[PDB]
């Protein structure tokens, strides 16, 4: 069973299928930031 | 819509988040390209000769082979397909420019900013600097449901004008989190350092996945109910810096084309909320844009004249991941001055 654990800084890109826009990039180095 | 137009927007969004980390490295980041590429492009409009091709390339536009008259027909078709309705998610883009009401702006200005970018232009009596600032922050506020507060945070009472995009989304996962399995686990900051989290869980998932070996990465697409959908890149420990400086609209084409689907056993997903705050001003100039903030500023396509520049330029965005979905919010202003 692969498992896959995004508990450490990680990339997220919400992207729009019909006009490939990326609407949101982000880095969450830490999900607690200031 | 177009393939030129995204080729362009995703080359951009990479370029402003290597800037950007850059400038911040130690910092969370969260923008919308989209956004500040079109409030860019908006300025563009009014903008002639150095100041205007210094602002197209920076969007990384080839100007061999297209022409701002596409490029701004490709933003208008942008706006009017992001604007359609949708039964299955929420997604809003605005345009708006705020005016000193005695400036004199040309015609064709004014008809092309309402035809191609769908702004009106609101008289705004910027020596009252406190009620233009609220005016100008109620739109965003509108525009954003709440999200977006406090976009402008001092306004020179000698603005003449301010151009204002703003960018709201709200999506439900197709497969969401059962609050029932969230609990609160560690996030490991560094190999020694962690805070704890809320950490969601699903279980038995079959989604797109990508081990991606050469960068050593794991990439997986989680869907949203409606046409959006997420890359998420989880880096090896202490390789975020190499997955980022690979960060490119061919790296990005290439995860998208090696994704498999796979059954995964779990996913474990923080819930989280975070949101920054930017002055695009040193960024904008390391990507070429430069005569727009100088007293050789050529705004004449506002005006007639050269006679406005631009103070700066601001972005803010926030991004709420949890069980159910997404919600995320973002906003650009641009503030222009005499000259
Ligand atoms: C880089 C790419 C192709 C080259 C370009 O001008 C810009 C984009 C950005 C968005 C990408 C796109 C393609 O790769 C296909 C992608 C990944 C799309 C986001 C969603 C997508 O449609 C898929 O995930 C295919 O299912």
């Amino acid at each position: 069973r692969t498992i896959v654990r995004f508990n450490r800084p990680f990339l997220m890109i919400i992207v729009d299928h019909f006009t490939w826009s990326i609407f949101f990039m982000s880095k969450v180095t830490n999900p607690k930031q200031a | 819509v177009d393939r030129g137009l995204a080729s362009a927007n995703v080359d951009f969004a990479f370029s402003l988040y290597k800037q950007l980390v850059l400038k911040a490295p130690d910092k969370n980041v969260i923008f919308s390209p989209v956004s500040i590429s079109t409030a860019l492009a908006f300025l563009s409009l009014g903008a002639h000769n150095t100041t205007l091709t210094e602002i197209l390339k920076g969007l990384k536009f080839n100007l061999t082979e297209t022409s701002e008259a596409e490029i701004h027909q490709s933003f208008q078709h942008l706006l009017r397909t992001l604007n359609q309705s949708s039964d299955e998610l929420q997604l809003s883009m605005g345009n708006a420019m705020f005016v000193k009401e005695q400036l004199s702006l040309l015609d064709r200005f004014t008809e092309d900013a309402k035809r191609l970018y769908g702004s009106e232009a609101f008289a705004t009596d910027f020596q009252d600097s406190a009620a233009a600032k609220k005016l100008i922050n109620d739109y965003v506020k509108n525009g954003t449901r709440g999200k977006i507060t406090d976009l402008i945070k001092d306004l020179d009472s000698q603005t003449m004008m301010v151009l204002v995009n703003y960018i709201f989304f709200k999506a439900k996962w197709e497969m969401p989190f059962d609050p029932q399995d969230t609990h609160q686990s560690r996030f490991y900051l560094s190999k020694k350092k962690w805070v704890m989290v809320p950490m969601m869980s699903l279980h038995h998932l079959t989604i797109p996945y990508f081990r991606d070996e050469e960068l050593s990465c794991t990439v997986v697409q989680l869907n949203y109910t409606g046409n959006a959908s997420v890359f998420f890149i989880l880096p090896d420990q202490d390789k975020m810096e190499e997955v980022e400086a690979m960060l490119s609209r061919e790296t990005l084409a290439r995860w998208g084309d090696s994704l498999e689907f796979r059954e995964i056993g779990e996913l474990y997903l923080p819930k989280f909320s975070i949101s920054r705050d930017y002055n695009l001003n040193d960024i904008l100039l390391q990507l070429g844009i430069e005569e727009a903030f100088t007293s050789k500023a050529d705004l004449s396509g506002i005006t007639g004249a050269r006679n406005l520049a631009v103070s700066q330029v601001v972005h803010k965005a926030v991004l709420d991941v949890f069980e159910e979905g997404t919600e995320a919010s973002a906003a650009t202003a641009v503030k222009i001055t005499l000259l």
